[PDB]
């Protein structure tokens, strides 16, 4: 599979403290499942979304959904079925930090991965479990999809 | 082979180290003796290293009583010291061992429980330990003389007999004794989300009871405030519960915002729209005092985020939470009251515009403003709530405090809030700053004081004294209650009720000047 | 009364922490505190640093002559150094 | 799906459903706890039906004959804990609500009641209200 | 406090090492005392070493040059090896002092093994070493960064490759530089108690003078006059 | 004062502020026209940083191709709202105001003279420290 993470996500906030980039806004989402907290800047002149909205979201490994690594390059003429097809917006960062509630005594409980997708940041913070495929400079890809 | 070489001499270690004739030495002694060997020295071995500590006790100790020094120090001394004892070589293996060679302690345990100590004793022993046979059946027991969380939620029949009788000593308690009496119960609904759903039910079937079952939904949602405390979102809950079936929308929008404890644009812009719709869903859906104070953390800390294009909107729901009056006909909202929203809504904007520019002097440029519109119940509530985090700063009172006089005009004017205000100013009459000076810290005692005398003034009378006699008790010096007795006795007009007397004057015992406090002793005793 | 060659005296509390008087208490922790210190027009160092309740450790001068000869030639080394890279780093700027 | 329930809630101590329960359930684990529904302890079964209630109302919807089965299966548990939460959960997984006729021949409910009810109108007087009358206009208070 | 409890290793509570170092690690640091004597002699040379700062710099001010960027070495130690710091590391508290002590043996800046030549070394390396100890001390190097044995082998390797870098190469004219460098400063320096300043006030103590324009003493008292207005 | 003698110039150094910001999306054509000018480049066009609904570079992305080696800095804005590094968003920016070159890669915020200038610690003083002189005339170039 290669799929890091998924859920469905709703919007709870649009640009909260009020807009500082005329094309991406920061938006702040909730999981009604999984109850992580998102933050994730979306370039909303592409890809309009409003408040109140629900989408899917999935982090992967990869696209090609065969376990194949991506090699990390522009490759247009890509033959091989793409995971993007199933998705929206489609975006590809590197995760550098994943932060915790560990003391020097237990493990975390809580995790916060951050990820940058050419700048546009994200958190995603919620229990560990559903955090073990991040590990730090590694590559992912968001895909997100609308949901009516 | 025969143990005789070994358990002699396990014995043997018994008898000829010193002193241990005094005690298991007769199990021993009967397995040496069953042993064979030499019985004769044993006993010698035994008496030899009786370095008669026991009449040198009775020395020492009765000439201590001698000396003319209490008596009852030698007795906490030796309590004190053997219960330590106990605590730190307690076994809660030998625990169950008692309780397994018969289930009812011997009455060493019924001899013990008679001494307060011991009692205390026992509690920090099986408070901590839900499953030691002995020391559950000790802690239900004496609750049949702490009920244990664990075994009054093993069951229903036990957590219900337990729930019944604790809610009816929190409704004999009326609106003081609930704090003892409802975390007792509280934390025993709060252990489980089964146990907590039955108790949440049963006090909402309990509610619809119009002769006090308003009192009922107020334990309710105080039970639920401890559940979350506890870290567990009782949402879904009152949604189910309530009508938030009614209202998907209300429902999910409002639901999620109490699981986050937290506000947000979303589910508040879908309530905006429900309430602006020509049919706004009921004001008693929204009327939750959680999600009231999210409304005042939000518009009155320090921040949060925010957007104009939505500050207008949680204004204006807060307004209509505040303002509107539904008229039931046989549960039919027929008639909406909402003439008495806009005003409200202005006065909540311009305040939480004040509050949320973090004024000082400006307060005071504007007090007129505010004295005209904190005579909105919601936006006093508002007003208190900032003025709580700004003066909750660590050394607030080293630089401006004209915020202490708002509450003259919300106290005064709103009698329901008296409770609030002195439940601040307990916090504030306990500020400490080593910058500002003690005396510095009496100044603004004894001005909180004169605060705490004015909402005397307005009714609020027996926690006020209560407390007054509690932290003369404790904290509060003598200064500080002589100063209160100058004040009140400055401002207090006779008659004095004796439910004032009462706590009063008892604790007025420790000085007689502020003469009028001779006037007061005179009249009220004669 | 005063010593000649001292036309004013002015006393002040330095808000800046570089001339408040920095110590470590028993934590181990730097604490600055707050004291007063007169600064004068004129200098006779050996006679105000003779004078009573006066700090002779950290009572400096801006002349680096009167340094050299009330103090020495490490002494007026150290407040050559301390004074030019006072009248360097004023303006912000930054010399190794 | 048993053992499964097990690693999920075998704590004990937590006697509540596991925050974000939904994903520490899934919608095959939904549909599948009828299997093994009464293997459990009777505390895992009440921690799972409870774990029903912070599940997506969506989610819940899709599958709600397979809630609407387990809470059957609730109503037969020996301890009268399951009993009551499958007494007062009956209507969720379909409905949206909440059985409150809860008076529903159970002894120990009908103590609650037989006490509480008189003794909420001995206590009518000085009856203290809910919080959220502090923050309402008067016209609506009094109303 | 804060020192101690950042700086101190502990080998007292097995969690933490369980936590930070693989299990065989965490046994032979519990098992034999002398790596905890060394350990111990580590800390109390650090506290020597943190007293010599404190009396080197009175005023606090922990902004210091130096040669080797160590924050910036172990940054990139930890993304050229791929550390993952949420794993237990592979590396000694042993041997992460006996190389650091290796290393400050390798750092030379006056060569020679009479007393002169070694307490001119040990002057001259003083504060750089300490900075070193401070920086790579095992605790730090065990909580926070988490380098592996590759990975500090490396790093000492280029701290000493830096350093013999930084030394000033004979033939410099250092006269010159610092000449050009004090002088460039004076073509920006303006004119704004009232006190010269500027290229007046550079001219004078460059020019000395007998005749200061704005002459003074910044005289400080020590007594209850130091905080009495009235007294001062 | 140990540091950069030079650093980036007025038209550039607008430009690249500019440039840096978070919104700034380049199409395929113009990330394929500015990589000629890229004198380092090793060939390989970089993954986009969003490939649907159409592919799109980021500012950052590009540069991260300028930045040499693998050199690693933190440095702020001259925007930078302290008290920022005190609040929840510490290591995500709002307003992406703290530069933080990881692995030769600037995975956020926004450059000035702050970071690019001559001020002691800048980006350039870090390349000139690690990559040598050479690689660092090279990023010089290859900014302008």
């Amino acid at each position: 599979a290669g799929i890091l993470f998924e859920d469905i996500f709703d919007v709870k906030d649009i640009d909260p403290e009020g807009k500082k980039f005329d094309r991406v806004s920061r938006l702040h989402c909730e999981s009604e499942s999984f109850k992580m907290d998102l933050i994730l800047d979306v370039n909303i002149q592409i890809y309009p979304v409003d408040l109140g909205d629900k989408f899917r979201l999935v982090i992967a490994s990869t696209l090609y959904e065969d376990g194949t690594l991506d090699d990390g390059e522009y490759n247009p003429t890509d033959d091989r079925p793409s995971r993007a097809d199933q998705f929206e917006y489609v975006m590809y960062g590197k995760v550098y930090r994943i932060e915790g509630d560990e003391t020097s005594t237990e493990a975390a409980t809580r995790l916060s991965a951050y990820v940058s997708y050419g700048g546009l940041l994200m958190r995603l913070q919620g229990d560990a479990n559903n955090l073990h495929g991040f590990e730090v400079d590694s590559r992912v890809y968001l895909l997100m999809k609308k949901l009516a | 082979g025969e143990d005789d070489a070994e358990v002699q001499q396990e014995c043997l270690h018994k008898f000829s180290t010193r002193d241990y004739i005094m005690e298991s030495i007769f199990n021993t002694l009967k397995r040496y003796f069953q042993a064979g060997g030499s019985p004769e020295n044993v006993i010698q071995l035994l008496s030899e290293n009786y370095t008669a500590v026991a009449q040198t006790v009775n020395l020492l100790a009765e000439w201590l009583i001698q000396t003319g020094v209490e008596p009852v120090q030698v007795q906490e001394t030796v309590e004190n010291h053997l219960k330590s004892l106990l605590i730190k070589h307690f076994d809660p293996r030998k625990a169950d061992s008692i309780f397994t060679e018969e289930g009812e302690t011997p009455a060493w345990l019924e001899q013990m429980i008679a001494h307060t100590t011991w009692r205390d004793l026992f509690y920090k022993l099986a408070e901590a330990h839900p499953d030691c046979l002995m020391l559950n059946f000790t802690v239900k027991l004496i609750s049949d003389a702490i009920t244990s969380v664990s075994t009054a939620c093993q069951q229903l029949e036990v957590f219900s007999r337990v729930l019944r009788t604790s809610l009816a000593t929190i409704l004999d308690g009326g609106e003081e004794n609930l704090e003892k009496n409802l975390p007792e119960f509280a934390k025993m609904v709060c252990h489980g989300e089964h146990t907590y759903l039955f108790a949440q039910a049963m006090m909402s079937v309990l509610a619809q009871e119009e002769q006090g079952g308003s009192a009922v939904r107020r334990i309710a949602q105080e039970v639920q405030r401890f559940a979350q405390e506890k870290g567990h979102d009782a949402s879904q809950i009152t949604l189910a519960l309530g009508t938030a079936a009614s209202y998907p929308r209300a429902c999910q929008a409002l639901g999620a915002m109490l699981s986050k404890g937290a506000l947000n644009p979303a589910d508040i812009t879908v309530l905006f729209k429900m309430f602006t719709s020509m049919d706004p869903p009921p004001v008693e859906l929204i009327r939750v005092p959680a999600f009231l104070d999210l409304f005042m953390q939000s518009l009155f800390k320090p921040g949060a985020r925010i957007n104009q294009d939505h500050k207008h909107k949680y204004i204006h729901i807060l307004a209509y939470a505040a303002s509107v009056v539904e008229t039931w006909k046989k549960n039919k909202r027929v008639s909406i009251n909402k003439d008495e929203l806009k005003s409200t809504s202005k006065a909540v904007e311009t305040v939480h515009n004040l509050c949320c520019n973090e004024n000082a002097s400006e307060l005071v440029a504007e007090l007129s403003t505010l004295y005209q519109c904190i005579r909105f119940p919601v936006v006093a509530m508002g007003v208190l709530k900032w003025v709580d985090w700004t003066v909750s700063e660590p050394r607030y009172f080293q630089l401006q405090p004209v915020h202490l006089a708002l509450l003259d005009e919300i106290s005064t004017c709103h009698q329901l809030l008296h409770p609030q205000v002195l439940q601040l100013l307990v916090k504030l009459f306990e500020t400490e700053h080593s910058q500002l000076d003690v005396m510095e810290q009496l100044e603004l005692k004894k001005t909180l004081l004169d605060r705490m005398v004015h909402l005397l003034s307005r009714g609020y009378v027996l926690p006020v004294v209560s407390y007054i006699r509690k932290c003369l008790e404790k904290d509060t010096d003598i200064s500080l209650i002589r100063y209160f007795v100058t004040e009140v006795l400055d401002v207090i007009a006779p008659p004095y009720t004796s439910d004032f007397v009462q706590l009063f004057l008892p604790i007025l015992e420790n000085d007689s000047i502020a003469d009028p406090v001779t006037e007061f002793i005179a009249h009220c005793k004669s | 009364q005063g010593i000649e060659q001292i036309s004013k005296v002015y006393m002040h509390l330095p808000q800046t922490d570089n001339k408040k008087k920095i110590i470590i208490t028993e934590d181990g922790e730097f604490k600055a505190l707050q004291e007063w210190i007169l600064e004068t027009d004129g200098v006779s160092l050996m006679r105000v640093l003779s004078e009573k309740d006066v700090d002779p450790v950290r009572t400096t001068s801006n002349d680096i002559v009167e340094i050299f000869t009330v103090l020495g030639i490490e002494a007026v080394r150290k407040a050559l150094e301390r004074e030019l890279y006072h009248v360097i780093s004023f303006d912000g700027s930054y010399v190794n | 799906t048993g053992l499964w329930l097990h690693n999920k809630l075998g704590a004990t101590d937590e006697l509540w459903a596991p925050p974000s329960i939904a994903s520490l359930l899934t919608a095959a684990v939904i549909d599948n706890i009828r299997l093994c529904f009464h293997g459990l302890s009777s505390a895992v079964k009440l921690k799972l039906l409870l774990g029903t209630l912070h599940l997506p109302r969506r989610t819940v919807d899709e599958m709600k004959g397979a809630l609407m089965e387990i809470i059957q299966l609730a109503s037969l548990d020996s301890d009268p804990w399951v009993l009551m939460v499958a007494d007062i959960l009956k209507s969720f997984p379909d409905t949206g609500s909440l059985n409150l006729e809860l008076e529903e021949q159970n002894p120990n409910v009908q103590d609650i009641l037989g006490e509480l009810r008189e003794k909420v109108g001995e206590c009518e007087a000085s009856a203290m209200l809910p919080l959220e009358c502090q923050y309402l206009n008067k016209n609506a208070l009094t109303t | 406090k804060a020192f101690e409890k950042k700086f101190r290793f502990d080998y007292t509570n097995e969690r933490a090492l369980r936590r930070t170092l693989q299990e065989d690690l965490v046994k032979d640091v519990l098992s034999n005392a002398h790596i905890q004597n060394e350990l111990e002699r580590e800390f109390e040379r650090m506290r020597e070493d943190r007293e010599v700062l404190r009396v080197i710099f009175p005023t606090g001010d922990s902004k210091v040059v130096l040669p080797c960027n160590l924050l910036r070495m172990i940054w990139n130690a930890q993304k050229i090896f791929h550390i993952n710091p949420r794993l237990p590391s592979d590396l000694h508290p042993i041997k992460v002092v006996e190389g650091v002590k290796e290393l400050s043996k390798k750092l030379v800046i006056v060569n020679g093994d009479d007393p002169l030549s070694r307490q001119a070394q040990e002057n001259a390396t003083l504060l750089f070493n300490i900075h070193l100890r401070s920086t790579l001390c095992s605790r730090r190097m065990a909580e926070e960064f988490r380098l592996s044995g590759e990975a500090f082998d490396w790093l000492l390797g280029e701290i000493e490759s830096k350093f013999n870098q930084a030394i000033a190469h004979p033939g410099e004219m250092v006269g010159a530089l610092a000449a050009q460098s004090l002088g460039e400063p004076a073509t920006q320096m303006t004119l704004n108690k009232n006190v010269t300043l500027g290229v007046p006030r550079l001219k004078e103590l460059i020019n000395i003078s007998k005749k200061p324009k704005t002459p003074s003493l910044t005289v400080f008292l020590l007594g209850q006059s130091a905080r009495d207005a009235e007294r001062a | 004062s140990n540091r950069p003698v030079m650093g980036i110039v007025q038209d550039t150094l607008t430009a690249v502020r500019k440039f840096t910001k978070r919104d700034v999306f380049l199409e395929r054509g113009e990330v394929m026209n500015l990589l000629m000018f890229l004198s380092t480049w090793d060939g390989k066009v970089p993954q986009p940083a969003i490939l649907k609904p159409r592919p799109l570079w980021t500012g950052k992305q590009i540069f991260s191709l300028i930045i040499p080696g693998h050199i690693n800095c933190i440095r702020t804005h001259s925007t930078h709202p302290d008290d920022e590094d005190s609040g929840p968003y510490k290591h995500i920016s709002p307003g992406d105001t703290k530069v933080v070159v990881e692995n030769g890669e600037l995975i956020m915020g926004i450059l000035c003279k702050k970071s690019l200038g001559t001020s002691a610690g800048s980006l350039v003083h870090i390349s000139y420290l690690e990559m040598g002189h050479d690689i660092t005339r090279l990023f010089y170039s290859n900014i302008q």
